């Protein structure tokens, strides 16, 4: 199969860590630029965050995607695309904890 | 001389004074370049028209010309030095020392 | 009113203090704006109407606009009043007490001398008796300007247009 | 006495421009096959009462002025000048006569351009200065061709007296003796005022009052220049004994170049920029510069030289 | 009580947030001058609560079978000194700090005698009512939420370009 | 060779001038604008953003 | 004193009229908006200054154009007539070199 | 009484003047913004009421929101709407600025504008015809008529 | 005052103590991240950067990776010095 | 795209604004602000359709 960008995982990885330092880099930034009330440590914290969600892919051609996806989210945030709320979407404020105790879910609802 | 002679002269004096001690902004220089102009009009068109000098009436306009010229250079230096370095602060003139 | 031309004097040295302080250039552009505007008023009591307009159409009109026109331009400045940061505050305050000082010592004392004799007797003084009947001896000297002045014209003519040349090639880059 | 005929020439020219809106807006609507303000008062007789009763209950919104101090006096250089200028224009009397009313007006007019450029600046916003920046350069071309234009015509008026152009157009109008000159002053007056087509549509961060003072006295400007149009120009006869005579011909006068101010609002798509001044700059300027040698040598030529008194 | 037993009543202290009467209020000491604080306000401790902590802490008491009958008492994360609480309100609200008849007003007063009183007065401290935690919310610290009441109130350039960042005021717990 | 003669200490560290008369070009900051042509303009229609 | 006066009078006049649309339309309550002015942070072309210098020296030869109308009335008119063409002239020269030459770029 | 009688007589003159002379900013999204262009259209008019079409949002009265408000376009439809100077009255035109009608169970649109801004007079159709948009404005014209701002101050 | 070797290695500690994940304790000169540290792969991203903005350079990712204890670090920046 | 259902599987509209649109930036190239509005225009762009 012909390979997104990288060829092997560890090429892959590559482009994830450049990634990531961009994104790291570019927290501060956004925190000015946006005016947001999260702190330069709770951006960063996001960043980590939503890489590590995506850490059990094992094929390089979907972490090339992964990238260039997550690449998307940061040109928009870079050229000032995306709005306050747009960046402010990563932190789900709003949005009540749904609970993961089996007792308190049986509570809740009916939910499976 | 009358109080406003005397006024006129202290102006000049004032805006000198204004513009050898600068502060920042080549700009502010320049206004107090023009005022002291501003007030060598006032003092000749005083003089000219009390002494009833008819044929030197046209002394304070072609002072008043030449003013604005240079003035007009003064601001197209200002500008040059201002694109050149992105503000006009006089300390940014500093390569030319001693 | 007998006195009208030297509060009008004092207001303009005042004016003259505010921009000399060099304070933020909008607020400079300001103090000459007034000072030029009391200048303006001086010399029509003294009689000089076109004169007086001149200032008020030419240098409070034109030169003062394309100053504050380049101001607006290359705005990199914190704005602040005259009697903001005390570097500006502490000249004006300053400025006019050395011209209330030449006050009093003008109108308490009448033969005040700091650098030249002055009279405190009202201006209204040196005024002339005269009448120039059908006459407007400022516009008809002025206007001799084409007849007499042929050399200042010329000369004058000459400086604007390489006043024009010069402007462009300094501002060629 | 001299209070009530100030009163008497400010008050009235304020209620004329809340008229004159209402005016406007029916004219282009009846130029669009539209009625205008209708429903507000008889023929919307109250609608600029309504206007105005909103305005002065609007919440006013802060625009973050750099310099309230400047943000206000812009207004009130604006409307103090544009009241101002009434004053020399003689309907046959003036009410303070200057041996040089025009150029009174002339620098009363270049003083108003300063309200542009300290809104803009004291507004604290990019957009602002910029279209602030765009009002002073077409302002500034037109100071230059109004000059010229007005130099050239008074030069057989035989001063700056406003009151002598009666007695210069006693007999005959002064367009038809300089046409030419009419209508690049006519142009330029619209230059002047922003009036379409040198609209730059798209001191904004105004609100409410503030707002409509400047409307207010932007408009009055468009009615006093109108009127010196009127005077320049459009002579009218002048009875000594009946100077009412006067007054009606110069106000019906004075509303038709208003009205004609309308029509080409609603007439024309408006300019560019670059259009708007390589119009005053390469079209009129080198134009009222030919002119000005013409009414210059004219008089001399023509043995025409008008009276100095 | 009286007329409802079960009621459950709540005795929150100086709700501050957004559109709040207590951080806002003393950001708008510059209409009253410099910053009138009685005693330089040096004997006063206040408990400020946030305006979400409070409000999610009435919907818990809702839900809470056992919060019926009991009178919950919403206090703050912290106990910050007036002085301090006020130095930190102009500080992240870029205001000079100047240490330093609103009743008579028919529209809605500036200031109440009353109100001037109780900012004086130190919140109480009451350990034998059950709050916050008692509900499951945890108090957020005034710090975080400070800017986005106060920041709305920046004066030029601290929302931006300089944006110096003001540390938390002392606390005194 | 040197800036002056007789150099101080504060001098020491002062370069000598350019040899062409040209002083490097410093920071060389882009003047070129970013306008947004937002929506409640009249040509956008409301709907319409154009990044220029 | 009468063209005094009526600068006095219309300057009080505007700044009245200020003072009724600045302080007493806000002292309506209407709420508070929470609306801070988000900032977060230069276009000096010469396209626009040179519209400046240029209309600077045009207004000073204009300046030196205003006395002509009494000029009229010297004896001398050939000189004074050859003076004025010279003015004219020169305003003339000095827009065509700007014109043929890289100005009036505005 | 005599408080009274001041109080609701300044109201209604207040009331009035907003009614009379209200200025309205077209945020025309979709198909609804071209009737809405038909009533300012010379048949009928909205100017002849007084409701001329302020451009700039600053200066207006009335947000006619006119179209499907979608997602992307939602987060600027509220900051437009707070950055209006008060009084402000939102004027929902069209099922999709209603309810979203034929996009209601879009991906990417907005089920009402009014859970992004609040509304005060819902137009229905899709579109409404010029006539309902305008009896629409009338009916706010009434609404603002019965509005008694100064008389509850008065009466607190 | 030219740079030192010891300098760099001053340096390039304090930023470490900086880095409130390494503790302290554990600390040292040849310490590795990953392992002496414990630290994961974006932690080591993060020191990296930490780096560059402690001595003003830029590391590419393969002399990134390349560096895993804090003496290499101190060895990079030495060669990158020419110290 | 007809599936042999009543319903169809695929339907994918053709705007010619989405091309005109497109192409604005190769047209609005060397153009002052002003004329991105007249191009707009003649390209006569509904985002009705352009965003189908
Ligand atoms: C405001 C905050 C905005 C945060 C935006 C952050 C984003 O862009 S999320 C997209 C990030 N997604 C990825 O990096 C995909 C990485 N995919 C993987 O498989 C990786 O975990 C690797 C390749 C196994 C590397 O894992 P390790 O870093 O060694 O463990
Ligand atoms: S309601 Fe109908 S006409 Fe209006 S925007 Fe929606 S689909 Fe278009």
């Amino acid at each position: 199969v012909k390979p997104i960008f990288s060829r092997d995982m560890n090429e892959a990885k590559r482009r994830v860590r450049e990634l990531y330092r961009a994104w790291y880099r570019e927290v501060p930034n956004t925190v000015h630029l946006f005016q947001l009330d999260i702190s330069v440590k709770q951006g960063r914290d996001k960043v980590r965050e939503m890489f590590m969600k995506n850490a059990h892919v094992t094929d390089p051609r979907v972490v090339d995607l992964l990238v260039i996806k997550g690449k998307m989210e940061l040109e928009e945030t870079i050229n000032v695309w995306k709005q306050r709320t747009h960046i402010m979407r990563f932190f789900h404020e709003t949005e009540a904890p749904r609970p993961t105790d089996f007792l308190s879910k049986f509570y809740v609802g009916h939910d499976p | 001389m009358p109080l406003v002679y005397m006024n006129i002269i202290m102006a000049f004096a004032i805006a000198l004074a204004g513009l050898l001690m600068y502060r920042s902004h080549l700009m502010s220089s320049l206004l107090c370049l023009e005022g002291m102009m501003l007030s060598l009009f006032i003092m000749s068109t005083l003089i000219i028209l009390n002494t009833h000098f008819t044929l030197a009436n046209m002394m304070p306009i072609i002072l008043l010309v030449f003013a604005a010229c240079e003035a007009a250079l003064g601001l197209s230096l200002l500008v040059m030095v201002s694109n050149t370095y992105g503000t006009d602060y006089v300390q940014n003139l500093n390569l030319l020392q001693c | 009113t007998m006195y009208i031309a030297f509060i009008l004097s004092t207001i303009f040295v005042i004016g003259f203090v505010g921009f000399s302080s060099k304070p933020s250039p909008i607020y400079g552009g300001l103090g000459l704006i007034v000072s030029g505007g009391v200048g303006c008023g001086i010399v029509l009591n003294f009689g000089g109407s076109f004169l007086g307009l001149m200032v008020f159409l030419i240098y409070l009109g034109g030169m003062l606009v394309v100053f504050g026109y380049t101001t607006a331009m290359a705005t990199e400045m914190y704005p602040e009043v005259w009697v903001s940061n005390k570097t500006v505050f502490g000249a004006f305050v300053s400025g006019l007490m050395m011209e209330f000082c030449m006050v009093y010592y003008a109108l308490k004392e009448e033969e005040v001398e700091i650098i030249f004799k002055f009279n405190g007797l009202g201006d209204w003084v040196i005024y002339d008796t005269g009448d120039s009947g059908f006459f407007s001896e400022e516009a008809m000297g002025i206007a001799a300007l084409y007849s007499y002045g042929t050399w200042l014209v010329i000369v004058t003519g000459w400086s604007l247009l390489i006043g024009v040349v010069v402007i462009m090639e300094i501002t060629r880059g | 006495m001299f209070m009530i005929n100030i009163l008497s020439l400010i008050i009235p020219i304020l209620l004329a421009v809340a008229f004159l809106t209402l005016v406007e807006r029916k004219v282009l609507g009846y130029m669009q096959l539209r009625k205008g303000p209708n429903v507000v008062g008889p023929y919307g007789l109250l609608q600029p009462i309504a206007d105005a009763l909103k305005l002065f209950t609007k919440e006013p919104l802060r625009p973050a002025t750099s310099s309230i101090s400047m943000f206000i006096i812009a207004p009130i250089l604006a409307l103090s000048l544009a009241l101002t200028m009434w004053v020399p224009l003689p309907m046959p009397y003036p009410l303070i006569n200057m041996n040089l009313g025009v150029l009174f007006m002339l620098a009363m007019s270049s003083l108003a351009v300063y309200s542009i450029l300290w809104s803009g600046w004291a507004s604290n916003s990019k957009y602002a200065l910029i279209g602030a920046l765009r009002a002073v350069a077409q302002t500034i071309s037109y100071e230059v061709t109004l000059a010229i234009i007005l130099l050239s015509v008074l030069l057989m008026n035989g001063s700056y007296t406003l009151s002598t152009l009666i007695t210069t157009q006693e007999h005959i109008w002064m367009i038809f003796t300089s046409w030419p000159l009419a209508m690049m002053w006519f142009i330029s007056t619209l230059a002047e005022t922003n009036r379409a087509p040198f609209d730059l549509t798209e001191n904004v961060e105004y609100a409410a009052g503030p707002f409509a003072m400047f409307f207010m006295a932007e408009y009055a400007n468009i009615i006093m220049m109108n009127a010196f149009t009127a005077i320049l120009f459009l002579g009218a006869s002048h009875d000594p004994h009946t100077p009412e005579l006067y007054t009606i011909n110069f106000v019906l006068k004075t509303l038709a170049l208003t009205i004609t101010f309308l029509w080409i609002r609603a007439s024309y798509p408006r300019f560019r920029y670059d259009q708007l001044m390589h119009l005053l700059w390469k079209s009129f300027l080198p134009l009222t510069l030919a002119l000005c040698m013409w009414h210059i040598s004219l008089p001399i030529m023509t043995a025409s030289i008008p009276p100095q008194s | 009580r009286a007329a409802f037993p079960e009621a459950t009543i709540i005795k929150p202290s100086d709700i501050f947030g957004r559109e709040d009467r207590f951080l806002n209020y003393f950001a708008s000491m510059r209409w009253f001058g410099g910053v009138p604080l009685i005693s330089l306000g040096k004997e006063t401790v206040k408990q400020p609560v946030y305006i979400v902590d409070v409000s999610k802490g009435i919907i818990n008491a809702i839900k809470d079978p056992d919060a019926k009958g009991k009178t919950f008492a919403f206090v703050g994360p912290n106990r910050y000194l007036l002085f301090d609480l006020v130095q930190y309100i102009f500080a992240v609200a870029y205001r000079p700090f100047l240490p330093y008849l609103f009743e008579v007003s028919p529209f809605e007063p500036w200031t109440t005698r009353d109100k001037v009183e109780r900012v004086h007065m130190s919140d109480m401290t009451l350990p034998h009512l059950p709050g916050l935690e008692d509900l499951g919310i945890q108090a957020t610290p005034l710090e975080l939420k400070a800017i986005e009441v106060l920041r709305r109130h920046r004066t030029y350039r601290w929302l931006t370009s300089e944006m110096e960042d003001v540390k938390p005021a002392k606390t005194v717990n | 060779g040197g800036a002056v003669m007789y150099p101080t200490k504060e001098t020491a560290h002062w370069k000598p001038p350019p040899w062409n008369d040209v002083d490097p070009p410093k920071d060389t900051l882009v003047s070129n604008l970013t306008l947004n042509f937002g929506p409640q303009h009249p040509a956008a229609h409301g709907v319409l953003r154009l990044v220029m | 004193m009468n063209i005094m006066l009526t600068l006095l009078t219309n300057v009080t006049l505007a700044s009245l009229l200020v003072l009724i649309a600045f302080w007493l339309p806000q002292l309506n309550a209407y709420s508070e908006k929470t609306s801070p002015y988000e900032c977060g942070f230069l276009p000096f072309s010469m396209k626009f200054f040179l519209v400046a210098i240029t209309f600077l020296l045009f207004d000073l030869e204009i300046a030196l154009l205003l006395p002509l109308p009494w000029a009229s009335q010297t004896n001398n008119l050939k000189t004074m007539l050859t003076m004025a063409l010279f003015l004219l002239i020169l305003l003339a020269a000095s827009l065509a070199y700007e014109w043929t030459q890289k100005g009036l770029e505005w | 009484s005599r408080g009274e009688y001041v109080v609701a007589k300044l109201d209604d003159l207040v009331n009035w003047a907003r009614r009379s002379s209200l200025w309205p900013m077209t945020f025309g999204l979709a198909c609804c913004a071209v009737e809405m262009m038909h009533m300012a259209a010379p048949r009928y008019d909205m100017d002849r009421f007084g409701v001329v079409f302020r451009a700039s949002p600053r200066q207006s009265d009335v947000m006619i929101v006119a179209g499907t408000l979608t997602n992307k376009m939602a987060p600027a439809l509220r900051k437009v709407y707070d950055q209006m100077p008060e009084p402000r009255y939102v004027v929902s035109m069209g099922s999709c600025a209603n309810g979203g009608g034929y996009y209601h169970y879009s991906y990417s649109v907005v089920r009402g504008c009014d859970r992004i801004v609040p509304v005060d007079i819902y137009v229905p159709g899709c579109p409404p015809t010029a006539e309902a948009l305008l009896y629409g404005i009338l009916q706010l014209q009434r609404k603002i008529k019965r509005e008694k701002r100064l008389r509850i101050w008065y009466r607190r | 005052p030219p740079l030192t070797l010891e300098a760099i290695k001053d340096r390039v500690l304090y930023v470490l103590k900086l880095y409130d994940k390494i503790d302290p304790e554990k600390l040292s000169v040849n310490s590795h991240f990953m392992k002496d540290l414990g630290l994961d792969s974006l932690d080591q991203v993060e020191i990296i950067m930490a780096m560059e903005d402690e001595f003003g350079f830029e590391i590419p990712d393969i002399d990134a990776e390349k560096l895993m204890c804090p003496q290499e670090i101190v060895d990079y920046i030495a060669d990158k010095k020419d110290v | 795209v007809s599936d042999g259902s009543s319903r169809p599987y695929r339907c994918k509209i053709k705007a010619p604004g989405f091309a005109h649109l497109a192409g604005l930036d190769k047209m609005s190239k060397g153009h002052m602000l002003a004329d991105v509005v007249a191009i707009i225009g003649t390209q006569d762009i509904v985002f009705g359709e352009v965003d189908r």
